[PDB]
């Protein structure tokens, strides 16, 4: 049992708008794949349901989450949920100037205005109060207020355009101040007008049925592997078949990376909340999170749409983790995990961490050559050849003629083989204080592996007992006896 | 990038009585297998004989670094066979078992009897602890 | 009407030396030439007027603007007016480790000593206050105060330098903390000695009379191009001349980008303030703003002296901008704006925008084939580089139609061969050159969606040769007139009918 | 620039139905034509021969890439142009009228007539709208 | 004005035992000791046999809040609290400990022993508060001083979680509820145990006779004995064996005998309990070139065995001169000091009696047919001049200076010459002004320039001057 | 490295009556010298030997620039020097006196008589000033 919110309260705080979710549920189940969403901007819900357009991937500026402007793209970013971030505010910006100049006639930005109406949703949710009136150049303003401590609000009633300025003595992050002006918006061109923009819906990841995925195969080009006498070869085109079709991901123009399958999905959730009356156009509009590993985002509350049709909200990334083992990436459903993980990403230096289980057996598992040799690579961040070439004995593809019996035989000799040309390099030298660790990992791996070889059959014990001295095929033959 | 040249570099000068930094195509194929590789004695000698017009024997690093960065093109599916392997291993210990190899397989169509899957396995399998480890996984999809 | 200062109240907020102001009227008028400069660190004023050295481009420290080391220029940068912003601190910081280095001997640091005179001025301004004496290690010290929070300033009785350390349990931006110890500031070194510096007079812009730009031009070379036949030659040439002498500029050694009239006018302004008593040297250090491109400073309030003598002071940026379109850039006067704005400035990243009319009217404008190739170039960085020919998944089709005629089309609109037909003619000639192109565009978008940003692109281009198109016709007589007319078969006979429709 | 390089390349794989990228003579001038130039055919012969000693008229990028590198010297004033412009258009309506064509020249000394002037504006005009907008005023600085 | 004894060792925050301990060292191998400052909260986990971090661990250990003492996986709990920068540095650094040496270091939840919280109540960092259950868990909060976060600890286990209070944000600007606080830690054993701040030493002089008694008796011999070079002899048997430093790994930059110095500093600790293996892991501060720390207090234990506690660097500075530097023993000092450190651009000053002196001159260009350009005049320290006497050098001395004094020097109007060379040249002038008047005074330059005219080849003056000597 | 060049650059135009930037051998040595070298004509001719096939005698920059990039290896001590000259300055004041030469040498084990020792400065002296400054200390130190 994991303790995660259902349904309507977890609807609640998915941020998604309601009936979108509800629409959602149908492709979930139609199509018998997971649907995971990252957190939504709550302030954005409204707006997006009332048609406003979401940002693509040609608008990194983050939106805002208080002040009137919340729920939109400030052009400030310290107008923004970074708000008082320094360094995220100055990237922010960045962000949108690149937006504005770098594709120019496409975004661009615009006064923010609040309706009527919007004021009072504003209202409700205690984000601004509509207060004294002001005249100031003979035009008529109205004071909003904000708990905020550094900016002051007004807007127009004339247009009802909103200006802000910063408070008396206090300065922006970015040491700034000034007077009224108007707050601008990012906004995207449509039909020659500029419409603003407000968050759009992050899919976390999606994760698919398997068969789902065979039907993404075409029928004769996989029977031509199905359908094939060796067995060898077979898992292998069965394999990159799955591959192929379900795993490989590419870079798309304005999609981000995502794969096509993928891309697909994108189009069945464009197309149902534009069934429900959503004008605005995507709401959803890219490849999703495990794909985005340059700047990954690592979020507490994961909205999960399951093949049943229900409502799931993770409480926290350690829970996340659990849901998708327990009841995806150990159930037959596709999945992969942001190659980041587990990594520094590249872009904002993250360090999220994931469950893999690869890792978990290399503590049991000797290395191949090429892991050996890498590890040499990137252990020359600050030297002899037969230990990387016995690896690449332990690992030959030509066992396959031979009987487990033989194999294990065969294995965990050219293992106790590494292991001594491994031996004699720590009984040579000091070289590198580090060099020696990762040789005294190699041994107690090797170890590991073979004597886990043996129990399966019958490590230092049966090592006293064995040859260095003299090295063609006859200090294998003493072995053949011993482990009998 | 800077470790993909980084690790070529580490095994060419792995073995190289040469000294400067010069070695022959009678280890040029060792070097390759070292790396993580199995090449044809037939794809040894088109690529040696393109570039290298010398007729002397003699290759470097630059020669060899250019060589590599083309191979490396529709074969650096590393991730994709690692991601694969993850999709398997259901149970998450790291290997790959029957029990698993078979559902993977009947999901996607092709239903396999236990005769059928146990093959599967053991030529797979290259140690005989009777699963398949990602290095194993990895053997059989390259190799 | 704008909302700008005036006269006194101004100068006032201008920030530079009265007297010094009022020597320039003198090159303003004389020159008949509007001179804008950036505001000036008020706490600076005096020490400027007592004869202070300013700093040149081999100093970027930021001034102070409170505090006992107010006017001059901390090594500490937190000491400094970007007090509490640590990036800025920080970049100021390295720039004075940068000056103190890379320039050994010709800059340094000194302790500051404030003047007997200097600490009555501050209490005026209200900046701190002689406080209550203190004697630390058999010495005299009184301190001085400041509504500042981290710092806590004293200064020396015997000597007069003054000291400052952090408050309790405060701590520096850099999170630093430490006891009592002088404050350094920036100073360049003047015949072995090493003396202080403070805020120089930074100019904005340089606009002068296009008369003013004629003396500049060698009365014989105006001649071998005013002195020709050809009429269209004959603009052309004075153009040239017109920027070779005014609009062309260039990096000097150590007064930065500027052209050859700025460094004169610079100098003459030097000279007027010596002449008033300034014996500090220079007080206008370097080319003017508007070719600062790498870093450039967005300030509020601009400081203009008209070819009148009248002092102006604009509110806003918003307003600065009006001020120099009603009396400068739509007056016959020399101007130029920092080719920066309106773009990411490489150096600080910043934005600032100007308006720009070429843009605000490349609306109804048709672009040029180079205008268009280039672009072509610019919205392929969302893709990836190949083949231009051959661009689709099918093996029947290999080329998206109408390749390259929209851009020869366009190098067809803009011909100079014109020159020898009647506008009636032109605009007749050009209203169809530009059907043509529309068409030959209107089929790439008929053709096939090649890349979601592509598409943009070319239902851009239509309503631009659109607006074009339409404009000209009304100056004479757009889809109107546009489902009559041949696509089907393409010499000097689609053209027949498009004669006649016109009339 | 990048830009730059990016520019020349756009064009130069604009016309070429020689396919890997190589183009003729018998059309370099209609690409740097297309790029907005007006060479002369004097200029594109000394030039497609002093780099150009092939003796086949084949042409690649690497070569064109170079010969830009060159005219493109004390020419890039594109922008010292644009600013010139700028300075006729008082009014700031983005292009260049009789009227203030006439200022500008009196007040540079050249006392022009009302018909010197409307004469210079139909020559620069090449729309015939009766004025001159800025590619206007740059074909007629750079023809 | 230094601190001494008792007094000062309290500031230094050696473990006493481990000061003691010193005192041996810095005796009987007759060399000073001197210590940069150590978290004082680090102390007692240090005695009491905790690990420190070495060369593979830079994130800054934290002063404040239950995990006081260890290092914070989240540097915004560390001594960096609240310096966006700082922490965010501090967390990459981290993070890359923890990758770039996996199975090396690592991180894990911190718990406080019994007898630690009582520690921490002492010295009035946290205190046990009110209990708290929260999924049926025992908690017991614990208070601190902090208004960022809430720390609270587990009955069970032991271990410390934090969150953020109620509408508070982290630096980074981060919120989050209940959670572990990770440590960072190394492998030991196949164990993960978790770190604190090390002994970071300031620098070490030893008295010059101990880099003699390191020079093997046969090399030295080869020299000593009438080979008279000699005269640099000595000086390279001291170079080489007494100033030379080199990298090392786990160790940073540093010296044989100093990695030796090393060992004996450890061995003296263990010997009072010490279990934590290592508490000097790396070279001096002096040899720190890429990221100097101007720390205030220098703790320093003199041959004597005495402990003394510098005030501040201006302090330090002294110190080192008056005992150190200018008392036989072998001394060096960070060749950042007076430049720009290039990996924090940190801008330690010190004082270089080279730069003392500087009123003197040489190959500048430093700076950055018809013989006119060519000719000996830049060589003012011509080597072929032992031959003369100390006389004639003085002498000829001023007169090549001079030589340069008006050299190609009176081109002082050659076209524009910018206010940095004149002023050089000047300076170079106000140079060759004293580097005279001391050649003079050792028995007797605004003396007579008057007697002075080079119009001519400078052999033609030389005869002058020469008879000038009057 | 950037000052490096850059220093080999000041000196080398310093003297160069070519234009261009190609000088002689004739002047190879001064050139060295000036940038504070004393090297033997025997060394000045197995380098520009080596390195110069051309037979003319004519260099210029890139080759020079390589020819320091040799030398300066196990030289380029300075450092180290410039640190043990602070150590025998006791006194700090930027001099080495016979006095302190003393005791760095009688710390070491030689015990000399204040003759030899007054010998020593003097024959490291070479202003006759009495005491050994760093640019002294350094030359004695070069050879
Ligand atoms: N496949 C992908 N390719 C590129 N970027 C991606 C991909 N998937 C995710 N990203 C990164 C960011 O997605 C958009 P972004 O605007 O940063 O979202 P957000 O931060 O949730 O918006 P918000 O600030 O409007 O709340
Ligand atoms: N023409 C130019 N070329 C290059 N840089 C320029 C030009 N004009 C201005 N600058 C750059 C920096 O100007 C001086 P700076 O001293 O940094 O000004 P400031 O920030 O106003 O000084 P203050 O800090 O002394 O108040
Ligand atoms: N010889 C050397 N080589 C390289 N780096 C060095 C050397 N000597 C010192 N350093 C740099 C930093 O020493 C360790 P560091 O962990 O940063 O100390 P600290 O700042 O005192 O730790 P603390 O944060 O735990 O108090
Ligand atoms: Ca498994
Ligand atoms: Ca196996
Ligand atoms: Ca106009
Ligand atoms: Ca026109
Ligand atoms: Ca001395
Ligand atoms: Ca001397
Ligand atoms: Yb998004
Ligand atoms: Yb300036
Ligand atoms: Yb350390």
């Amino acid at each position: 049992r994991i303790d995660v919110l259902k349904g309507e309260k977890a609807l609640k705080a998915s941020g998604l708008v309601p009936e979108h979710a509800d629409a959602f549920k149908k492709i979930a189940r139609e199509l018998n794949t997971y649907i995971l969403f990252r957190p939504v901007n709550k302030l954005a819900t409204n707006l997006i349901k009332s048609g406003v357009a979401t940002k693509g991937l040609n608008v990194h500026g983050k939106s805002s989450d208080w002040g009137p402007v919340a729920g939109y793209i400030p052009f400030d970013q310290d107008l923004s949920k970074k708000h008082g971030q320094q360094l995220a505010v100055e990237k922010g910006n960045l962000e949108n100037k690149k937006s504005i100049t770098e594709h120019e006639g496409e975004i661009g930005k615009i006064p923010l205005k609040l309706d009527h109406l919007r004021i009072e949703e504003l209202k409700e949710n205690g984000i601004i109060l509509k207060g004294k009136k002001e005249i100031d150049n003979g035009k008529k303003y109205y004071l909003l207020e904000s708990n905020n401590q550094v900016y002051e609000f007004r807007i127009s009633d004339e247009n009802n355009e909103v200006q802000y300025k910063t408070k008396e003595g206090k300065i922006t992050v970015l040491g700034e101040k000034f007077n009224w002006r108007n707050i601008e918006v990012m906004a995207k061109n449509v039909e020659g007008v500029l419409k603003p923009l407000t968050a759009d819906y992050d899919l976390f990841a999606l994760a698919p049925s398997l068969t789902e995925i065979k039907k993404q195969i075409p029928q004769k080009e996989w029977d031509k592997v199905v359908n094939t006498p060796n067995s060898l070869e077979k898992q292998k085109g069965v394999t990159n078949l799955l591959i192929k079709y379900g795993i490989e991901r590419k870079p798309d123009s304005t999609k981000g990376t995502l794969s096509n399958w993928q891309k697909q999905m994108l189009d069945r959730l464009n197309e149902a909340v534009k069934y429900t009356g959503y004008t605005g156009g995507d709401v959803v509009n890219h490849g999703t999170e495990q794909d985005n590993e340059e700047f990954p985002e690592k979020d507490n509350e994961i909205f999960i749409i399951n093949p049943e049709g229900e409502f799931i909200l993770t409480k926290n990334w350690e829970m996340t983790g659990r849901f998708i083992e327990k009841n995806i990436t150990g159930k037959d459903y596709l999945y992969y995990f942001n190659r980041s993980y587990n990594k520094i990403a590249p872009g904002n230096k993250a360090y999220i961490e994931w469950t893999d289980p690869i890792t978990k057996a290399k503590i049991n598992t000797i290395p191949t050559s090429a892991e050996f040799i890498k590890n040499l690579s990137s252990i020359r961040r600050s030297s002899v050849k037969k230990i990387a070439g016995y690896l690449s004995d332990y690992y030959n593809s030509a066992n396959h003629i031979f009987s487990q019996e033989k194999k294990r035989k065969i294995s965990i000799f050219r293992g106790i083989q590494a292991y001594n040309e491994i031996e004699n390099v720590l009984k040579s030298k000091q070289i590198a204080p580090e060099y020696k660790n990762y040789f005294q990992y190699l041994k107690e791996r090797i170890t590991n592996q073979v004597q886990l070889l043996l129990t399966h059959q019958k490590f230092k014990l049966l090592y006293k007992q064995l040859n260095f001295t003299e090295n063609e095929t006859d200090n294998f033959e003493v072995f053949q006896k011993i482990i009998d | 990038t800077e470790e993909q040249i980084a690790e070529f570099k580490e095994a060419f000068s792995l073995f190289d009585k040469d000294g400067d930094g010069t070695i022959t195509t009678k280890e040029l194929g060792t070097v390759m297998r070292s790396l993580g590789q199995n090449p044809t004695e037939a794809e040894l000698q088109d690529m040696i004989n393109e570039v290298d017009a010398d007729g002397n024997g003699t290759i470097d690093f630059p020669e060899f670094l250019t060589m590599m960065a083309r191979k490396m093109k529709d074969t650096d599916s590393e991730e994709e066979i690692r991601e694969a392997f993850r999709v398997f291993d259901k149970d998450g210990n790291g290997y790959i078992s029957a029990a698993e190899l078979r559902h993977v397989m009947t999901n996607l169509g092709e239903k396999l009897t236990d005769e059928e899957v146990d093959e599967m396995i053991r030529e797979a399998d290259i140690d005989g602890d009777g699963q398949v480890n990602y290095e194993e996984f990895v053997q059989m999809m390259t190799a």
